[PDB]
C-alpha cells in the first residue's frame, strides 16, 4: 500500500499527459531554402531546420574522426546527407546560438 | 430510563425515584460509591487528602477495578454490585469541613 | 421527428421501447392513471377558460410507466 | 502452533534475528504485490468480460 | 469588574482601579479613532480640523 | 511535561497479575462472551439513543410527505366553470 | 534497550509524549479521532500542495485547471477526491472530537477546550475558502450568499465586504486572495495544534468514567499506537470508500458547471457540514439575527464550561443528561437535514423549532438536567 | 409547468460497485457526438487524444482527427490558417462565442456536454430519460415558438427539437440504430466524456478491497495481541489486617 | 554540532527557496536563470535526465514547472520557521557564544531588558537599510533584463544567478 | 493612467474616444468597433 500511494504522487509530477501529446511535432521542408534556418518550439526547446548543400557536405567528411572529445563520423549521424533538423541549444547548459 | 417499577409512574413519592434512579445512573455496576465518581475540583481534591488511609485506600481499589471493567466494557455480577442503601457518604463529613472553611475565607476578604 | 424511421426497408424497423412502452399499458398502476388524465382532459377542454393544465396528472401516469419500462428495457438493446 | 510445526521453522530461520525479519518484509514485498496485481486484475477482467479496450482491441489494428 | 465578589472590600477595590480603568478606554477609544481616522471624532478636534 | 510515572498518586496495597502476550490467546471466547456482551451494551443505550433519533425519522417520514402535498396540485377549479 | 541512553538535551525528549505519555486504560474507541484529525490534517497538506502544483487562481484558467488536473495529470484524479472527500471525513472527524467533549465533560480542561474551539474556527474557516477555488457555480453562488452575510454588520458591514471581496462582488481578485489565505491557513492549524496539546499534556486524558485515572495510568507506544493506526485504517477505509465507489456522492452536481454570475443555481447551499448552520440561519426573517445566530451556533461552544451544572463530570452516570445529548445530535442532524432542503411551508415550521430547540436543550434544559441529579443523588 | 420528475433508475453495464463501462459501447457513443451532439453541442474538454485506448486505435482517432480542419495560430504573415487536426486538439467547438450559439438557437445555449453526465441531478439516468421522454403536450399547456414539452426537463418547456430518431445515423458495426438504442450509447459516451478514470476508480477499487480486507483482520490481531496483557489481568486487594 | 548542522540545513532551505522564488516573476531571466542551473542536475549519471524532467514536469521549463514553484515556494518558508525553532533548541540546552570565546557562565545578563532594545536598534538598522534600496535604489541589485517578459527561443545577453 | 499625471480626465477621455477599439461580443455573436474608454490600454499596432 505504502509503495503504490506514493509511486501515484510521484507520477503526478513527471509527465502531465497532455505535455505528452506535444512531445512530436509535424513541419514542412520547402518554407525555407538551403541554408537559412526556421525556428519554432519543440519540446519546450528551439529547434532549427538545416538542408545541407553539395559544397558543404564534402567539408564535413575533411575533420579526422580522433579530432574531438567524443570519436564520432558523420556518414551515421543522418539518415540521408541532404537534410538536418537539429534543436538550437547549448549542449553544455542549453542555450540557443546565433 | 425505563418503565418505573410501580405501574408506569408520572412522579410517585421520594425514595422510589432515587433508588429507581441509583440503578439508572449505573456506577453501582462498578462497584463504586457515590463519592467516588465525584468531580476532583480544588475543594474536592483537598477533602481527598484529608481522608483516613483505610477509606483513601479502599477508594483507590474502588477507582482501580472500575476502570479495569470500563476498559473491558464489563460489569460487575449481580452479587457485587453496590447496594442503595449500603452505599453511605464517606466523603461528605470531609466535604462540608472544606465547604465550612471557604465560605468564611471568602467572607472574610468580603467584610 | 422521434418515433418515426427511414421506412421503406424490409419491414420498416420497429424500436423496442415503443414496444416496452405496451409492458406498463396494461399494469395496474398506470391504468388507475391513465383513468385520472381523462378525467382532467375532459374538465379542462369543456371549460372556455381556465389556468390549469393536466401536467401533474401526466406526470404520474408518466412516473408509473417509465420506471415499469425502465425494468425490462436494457434487455432488449444492445 | 506446536512441536514440529511449520510456524516454529519460520520464526527460527527467519524472525528470529530482526534482520532477517525486515528482509522477508521487503523480499515478501516484491513477491506478493507480483502476485496480487495478476490476482486482482484477473478478477476484474471476468467480471467485465467483453467489456474494456483489450477485450475489443483485437477487433482492429488488422487483427480482423 | 476587576473584582471577585461583591464586598466591601471589593467594592473598595473596583473604585481604587476606576480612574486608571477611566483612562484606559482612551487608549482603546483614541488609538482604534486614530488608526482608522474617525471622521465624527476627528471633526472635532481644532487642529486636526 | 512535569508529569511521568513515579509521582502520579500513592497507591497502596494493590497485587496484580498479568500475562505474557505469547502465552495467552489474542482473541478468547469473541462471539463466546462478546456477542452476549453487546446485547448487553446495547440494551443498557437503547432507552437513551433510541427514542431520540426514532423521532427525526418521524419528521422525516413527515415533512417530506407534506412538501410533496404541497406541490401536488390541489382540486380549487370551482368558480370559474365554463 | 543497549546503553545508559546518555545525551538527552535534544527534541526526543519532547517525543516523550508520543511514548511515555501516562494514558488511562480504558479510554474507548471515541479517542482515535484525536489522531485521525491529525491524520486528516497531514493528508489535506499532502494533497492540497500536490493538488497546487496544477492549479491556477486566475478565472479564466480556473475551472479549466481543475479539469486538467482530473483528466491529463497521471494519477491526478483520485489526489482531487481523497482532497474533496477528505475534508468530508475531516469535518466528520471533527464533529465526533466535539461530541466526546460534550459527553466526557471534557470542556473542564478550559485551556485546551478554548484552543479547541479556535481550531475548529480555523478549519471551517479554511473548508469555506477551498470551496470556492474549483470556481464552479456553487462556489461563486455559495459564496456570494455566505460573504454577503457580513452586510448586515452596521458601520463595518458594507465596508468589509468589499474588503473581504477586493472589488463589489466576488470575481478574480476574491479567487487570488482565497487560494492564498487557503495555502497558509492550514499551517496556522498545525502550529495550534500543537498548542492544542500542550495546554493537554498538562492534566492528561479524561477516562470515560470521568474520575481521575491516575491510578490506572499506561504507556501509550505499546498500546495507543496500535490502536491509532488501527483507528487510522478505518479512517482511510472508509475516505477510501468514497475515493474509489462514490466520489461525488457527497458534493453536489451542480458544481461541475463554470460558475456565471449572470446565472443562479436551482437550488443554492453550501457543503453538508455547513448545512445545520445554514438551518439556524434561515430561521430568522431579520437579516442582523440571522448572522449572529450562525456566529452565536458555532461560538456557544466556548459557553459550555460555565454551564456545568453536576457533580459528577461525565454523562457515563447522568441518564437524564444522556437523553437530552441524543436530542441534541438528533436535532442536530435535523438541522443538516433542514438545510439541504428548499425554504417552503414543511421546513419553515421544522427549521425554526430544530433552531429553537437547539439553543434551548444546552443553554435550559442541560443545565437543568444537572441540577435536577444532584437532587436525586443526595448532593 | 414548473413540476419535477424523478427519472427511473435504468440498469447499466456500470451500474455496479465494480462494473466497468463497455467500450463497444463508447465506440457507437462517440459516433452519436461526431453526427448528432457535434451540430449545436460543444465538448472542450475532450481531446481526439482521449479515444485512443479506451474506443478507437491511435490510427483510428488520428484519421478522425484530420477529418475535421482546425486553426493553427499565427502564420510567418501574422495570419491565421486552417489545417487538418491533430490528435492533440480538442474535440471542434460549433460555434466561437455564446451568444453566436444564443443567435444560432432560439436564445437557449447548449451546455457544454464534458460535464454534464455529472453536473446535472439523476446523471446517465436523467439524460438517458431526456432524450427519449418527448411526449405531445398535455391539454392546458400553450408553448411558444421554438419550445418543446420534455416532462424530464425541469419546467418541462424546453428549447430542444428532438436530436434522436430511429435511424438517425448509421453505427459502424451494424447494430440497429433506434430511438432508444441510440440514446444508450451516447448516455455511456457521454459519461465516459465526464469520467475517465471510472475503469481505473473501480480497478484501484476491487485491489483495496483485497488489500483492506485482509489487513483490517490482521492489524486487529496485532491491537489484541498487544491490549490481551491488559485484558487479562488480575487486581486483587490484600490491604492489612 | 546540534546547532551548526541544523544551521546548514537552514541555509540550503533558504536558497532553494530564494532560486524557486526567482523564477516566479517569469521575465527571461526568471526562465533563463532556472534553465541553466537546472540542467545542471542532467550531469549526475544514470539519474541525470530523469529527474531533471521530474523537477521540470516535462521536456524544459514551461507552465507545469512554473505552477510547481509558486506552490513549493508558498510552502517552504513555513518549513523554515519550524526548523528555525528547532534550530534555537539546539542552542538554548548549550547557551550562546561570545567573543572572547570563553565559557560566559560567571558574566550572564537577562535578556529581556538588555538584548531586546539592542535588537530592535538592530532591527531598525536592517528596516532603513531595507527600505533605502527599496525607496531609492529598487533595481540597483536586480538584473535590468529580468523586465522582458520570458522567450525560450530567445537568449539573454548574458546569464546569471542572482 | 494619465489621469492626474500628464493629462485631465477630460483630456484622456478625449485622447482614448480618439482611437477606436474592438471589444465586446455583439448579441448577433460578432466582433465590432467602438471608440476607446479610459479604461482601455494603449493600441497594439499589429495584432501578433
Ligand atoms: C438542434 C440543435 C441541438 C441538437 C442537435 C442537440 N442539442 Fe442538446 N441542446 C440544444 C439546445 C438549444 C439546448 C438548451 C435547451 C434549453 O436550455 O432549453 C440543449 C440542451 C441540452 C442538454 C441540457 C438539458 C438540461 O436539462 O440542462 C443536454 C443534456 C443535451 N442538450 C444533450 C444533447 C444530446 C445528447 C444530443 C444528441 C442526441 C443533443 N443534445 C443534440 C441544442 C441541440
Ligand atoms: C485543513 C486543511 C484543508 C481543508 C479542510 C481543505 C478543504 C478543501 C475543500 C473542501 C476543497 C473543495 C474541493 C471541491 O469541493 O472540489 C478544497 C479545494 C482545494 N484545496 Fe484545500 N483544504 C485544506 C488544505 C489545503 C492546502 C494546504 C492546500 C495547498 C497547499 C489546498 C489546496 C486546494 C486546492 C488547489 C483546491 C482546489 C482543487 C480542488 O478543489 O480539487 N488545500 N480544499
Ligand atoms: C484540526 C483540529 C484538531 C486537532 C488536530 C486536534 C487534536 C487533538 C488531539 C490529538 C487531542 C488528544 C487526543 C485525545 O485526547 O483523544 C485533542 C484533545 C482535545 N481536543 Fe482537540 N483537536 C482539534 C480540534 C478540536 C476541536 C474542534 C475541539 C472542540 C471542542 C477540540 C477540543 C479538544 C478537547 C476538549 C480535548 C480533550 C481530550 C481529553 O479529554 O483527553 N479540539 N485534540
Ligand atoms: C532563516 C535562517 C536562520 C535563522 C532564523 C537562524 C536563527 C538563529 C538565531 C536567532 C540564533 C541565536 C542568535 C545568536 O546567538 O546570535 C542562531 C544561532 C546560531 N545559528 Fe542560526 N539561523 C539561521 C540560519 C543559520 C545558518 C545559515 C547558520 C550557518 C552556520 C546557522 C548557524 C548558527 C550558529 C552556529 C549559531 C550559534 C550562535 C552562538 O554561538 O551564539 N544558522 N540562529
Amino acid at each position: 500500500a505504502a509503495k503504490n500511494v506514493v509511486s501515484q504522487f510521484v507520477s503526478s509530477m513527471s509527465a502531465s499527459a497532455d505535455v505528452l501529446a506535444m512531445s512530436k511535432i509535424e513541419i514542412k521542408l520547402s518554407d525555407i531554402p538551403e541554408g537559412k534556418n526556421m525556428a519554432f518550439k519543440w519540446r519546450g526547446k528551439p529547434l532549427f531546420v538545416r538542408h545541407r548543400t553539395k559544397k558543404e557536405i564534402d567539408q564535413e567528411a575533411a575533420v579526422e574522426v580522433s579530432q574531438l572529445r567524443d570519436p564520432q563520423h558523420d556518414l551515421e549521424r543522418v539518415k540521408k546527407p541532404e537534410w538536418v533538423i537539429l534543436i538550437g541549444v547549448c549542449t553544455h547548459l542549453g542555450c540557443v546560438p546565433i | 430510563m425505563a418503565g418505573r417499577p410501580a405501574v408506569s409512574a408520572s412522579s410517585r413519592w421520594l425514595e422510589g425515584i432515587r433508588k429507581w434512579y441509583y440503578n439508572a445512573a449505573g456506577f453501582n455496576k462498578l462497584g463504586l460509591m457515590r463519592d467516588d465518581t465525584i468531580h476532583e475540583n480544588d475543594d474536592v481534591k483537598e477533602a481527598i487528602r484529608r481522608l483516613p488511609e483505610n477509606l483513601y485506600d479502599d477508594r483507590v481499589f474502588r477507582i482501580k477495578r472500575a476502570l479495569d471493567l470500563s476498559m473491558r466494557q464489563q460489569i460487575l455480577p449481580k452479587e457485587q454490585w453496590t447496594k442503595y442503601e449500603e452505599d453511605k457518604s464517606y466523603l461528605e463529613p470531609y466535604l462540608k469541613e472544606v465547604i465550612r472553611e471557604r465560605k468564611e475565607r471568602e467572607e472574610w476578604a468580603k467584610k | 421527428g422521434d418515433p418515426k424511421e427511414e421506412e421503406e426497408e424490409e419491414e420498416e424497423l420497429v424500436d423496442p421501447l415503443t414496444t416496452v412502452r405496451e409492458q406498463c399499458e396494461q399494469l395496474e398502476k398506470c391504468v388507475k392513471a391513465r383513468e385520472r388524465l381523462e378525467l382532467c382532459d375532459e374538465r379542462v377542454s369543456s371549460r372556455s377558460q381556465t389556468e390549469e393544465d393536466c401536467t401533474e396528472e401526466l406526470l404520474d401516469f408518466l412516473h408509473a410507466r417509465d420506471h415499469c419500462v425502465a425494468h425490462k428495457l436494457f434487455n432488449s438493446l444492445k | 502452533m506446536v512441536a514440529p510445526t511449520l510456524t516454529a521453522r519460520l520464526y527460527s530461520l527467519l524472525f528470529r534475528r530482526t534482520s532477517t525479519f525486515a528482509l522477508t518484509i521487503v523480499v515478501g514485498a516484491l513477491f506478493f504485490e507480483r502476485a496480487f496485481d495478476q490476482g486482482a486484475d484477473a478478477i476484474y477482467e471476468h467480471i467485465n468480460e467483453g467489456k474494456l479496450w483489450k477485450h475489443i482491441k483485437h477487433k482492429y489494428e488488422n487483427k480482423e | 469588574m476587576l473584582t471577585r465578589f461583591l464586598g466591601p472590600r471589593y467594592r473598595q477595590l473596583a473604585r481604587n482601579w476606576v480612574p486608571t480603568a477611566s483612562l484606559w478606554g482612551a487608549v482603546g477609544a483614541v488609538g482604534l479613532v486614530w488608526a482608522t481616522d474617525w471622521r465624527l471624532i476627528l471633526d472635532w478636534v481644532p487642529y486636526i480640523n | 511535561m512535569g508529569r511521568q510515572f513515579g509521582h502520579l498518586t500513592r497507591v497502596r496495597h494493590v497485587i496484580t497479575y498479568s500475562l505474557s502476550p505469547f502465552e495467552q490467546r489474542a482473541f478468547p471466547h469473541y462471539f463466546s462472551k462478546g456477542i452476549p456482551n453487546v446485547l448487553r451494551r446495547t440494551r443498557a443505550c437503547i432507552l437513551r439513543v433510541a427514542p431520540p433519533f426514532v423521532a427525526f425519522y418521524l419528521v422525516y417520514t413527515w415533512g417530506t410527505q407534506e412538501f410533496e402535498k404541497s406541490k401536488r396540485k390541489n382540486p380549487a377549479a370551482y368558480e370559474n366553470d365554463r | 534497550m543497549t546503553n545508559i541512553r546518555k545525551s538527552h538535551p535534544l527534541m526526543k525528549i519532547v517525543n516523550n509524549a508520543f511514548i511515555d505519555l501516562p494514558a488511562p486504560s480504558n479510554i474507548s474507541s471515541w479517542w482515535n479521532f484525536g489522531s485521525l484529525l491529525g491524520i486528516c490534517l497531514i493528508l489535506q497538506i499532502l494533497t492540497g500542495l500536490f493538488l497546487a502544483m496544477h492549479y491556477t487562481s486566475d478565472t479564466t484558467t480556473a475551472f479549466s485547471s481543475v479539469t486538467h488536473i482530473c483528466r491529463d495529470v497521471n494519477y491526478g484524479w483520485i489526489i482531487r477526491y481523497m482532497h474533496a472527500n477528505g475534508a468530508s471525513m475531516f469535518f466528520i472527524c471533527l464533529y465526533m472530537h466535539v461530541g466526546r467533549g460534550l459527553y466526557y465533560g471534557s470542556y473542564t480542561f478550559l485551556e485546551t477546550w478554548n484552543i479547541g474551539v479556535i481550531l475548529l474556527l480555523t478549519v471551517m474557516a479554511t473548508a469555506f475558502m477551498g470551496y470556492v477555488l474549483p470556481w464552479g457555480q456553487m462556489s461563486f453562488w455559495g459564496a456570494t450568499v455566505i460573504t454577503n452575510l457580513l452586510s448586515a454588520i452596521p458601520y463595518i458591514g458594507t465596508n468589509l465586504v468589499e474588503w473581504i471581496w477586493g472589488g463589489f462582488s466576488v470575481d478574480k481578485a476574491t479567487l487570488t486572495r482565497f487560494f492564498a489565505f487557503h495555502f497558509i491557513l492550514p499551517f496556522i492549524i498545525m502550529a495550534i495544534a500543537m498548542v492544542h496539546l500542550l495546554f493537554l499534556h498538562e492534566t492528561g486524558s479524561n477516562n470515560p468514567t470521568g474520575i481521575s485515572s491516575d491510578v490506572d495510568k499506561i504507556p501509550f507506544h505499546p498500546y495507543y499506537t496500535i490502536k491509532d493506526i488501527l483507528g487510522a485504517l478505518l479512517l482511510i477505509l472508509a475516505l477510501m470508500l468514497l475515493v474509489l465507489f462514490a466520489p461525488d456522492l457527497l458534493g453536489d452536481p451542480d458544481n461541475y458547471t463554470p460558475a456565471n454570475p449572470l446565472n443562479t443555481p436551482p437550488h443554492i447551499k453550501p457543503e453538508w457540514y455547513f448545512l445545520f448552520a445554514y438551518a439556524i440561519l434561515r430561521s430568522i426573517p431579520n437579516k442582523l439575527g440571522g448572522v449572529l445566530a450562525l456566529a452565536f451556533s458555532i461560538l456557544i461552544l466556548a459557553l459550555i464550561p460555565l454551564l456545568h451544572t453536576s457533580k459528577q463530570r461525565s454523562m457515563m452516570f447522568r441518564p437524564l443528561s444522556q437523553c437530552l445529548f441524543w436530542a441534541l445530535v438528533a436535532d442536530l442532524l435535523t438541522l443538516t437535514w433542514i438545510g439541504g432542503q428548499p425554504v417552503e411551508h414543511p421546513y419553515i415550521t421544522i427549521g425554526q423549532l430544530a433552531s429553537v430547540l437547539y439553543f434551548l436543550l444546552i443553554l435550559v434544559l442541560m443545565p437543568t438536567a444537572g441540577t435536577i441529579e444532584n437532587k436525586l443523588l443526595k448532593w | 409547468s414548473d413540476l419535477e420528475l424523478h427519472p427511473p433508475s435504468y440498469p447499466w453495464s456500470h451500474r455496479g460497485l465494480l462494473s466497468s463501462l463497455d467500450h463497444t459501447s463508447i465506440r457507437r457513443g462517440f459516433q452519436v457526438y461526431k453526427q448528432v451532439c457535434s451540430s449545436c453541442h460543444s465538448m472542450d474538454y475532450v481531446a481526439y487524444r482521449h479515444l485512443v485506448g479506451v474506443c478507437y486505435t491511435e490510427d483510428e482517432a488520428k484519421a478522425l482527427a484530420e477529418e475535421v480542419e482546425v486553426q493553427d495560430g499565427p502564420n510567418e504573415d501574422g495570419e491565421m490558417f486552417m489545417r487538418p487536426g491533430k490528435l492533440s486538439d480538442y474535440f471542434p467547438k460549433p460555434y466561437p462565442n455564446p451568444e453566436a450559439a444564443r443567435a444560432a438557437n432560439n436564445g437557449a445555449l447548449p451546455p457544454d456536454l464534458s460535464y454534464i453526465v455529472r453536473a446535472r441531478h439523476g446523471g446517465e439516468d436523467y439524460v438517458f430519460s431526456l432524450l427519449t421522454g418527448y411526449c405531445e403536450p398535455p391539454t392546458g399547456v400553450s408553448l411558444r415558438e421554438g419550445l418543446y414539452f420534455n416532462p424530464y426537463f425541469p419546467g418541462q418547456a424546453i428549447g430542444m427539437a428532438p436530436p434522436i430518431y430511429n435511424e438517425v445515423l448509421e453505427f459502424d458495426d451494424g447494430t440497429p440504430a433506434t430511438m432508444s438504442q441510440v440514446a444508450k450509447d451516447v448516455c455511456t459516451f457521454l459519461r465516459w466524456a465526464a469520467e475517465p478514470e471510472h475503469d481505473h476508480r473501480k480497478r484501484m477499487g476491487l485491489k483495496m478491497l483485497l488489500m483492506m480486507g485482509l489487513l483490517l483482520p490482521l492489524v486487529y490481531a496485532m491491537k489484541r495481541h498487544k491490549w490481551s496483557v491488559l485484558k487479562s489481568r488480575k487486581l486483587a486487594y490484600r490491604p492489612p489486617k
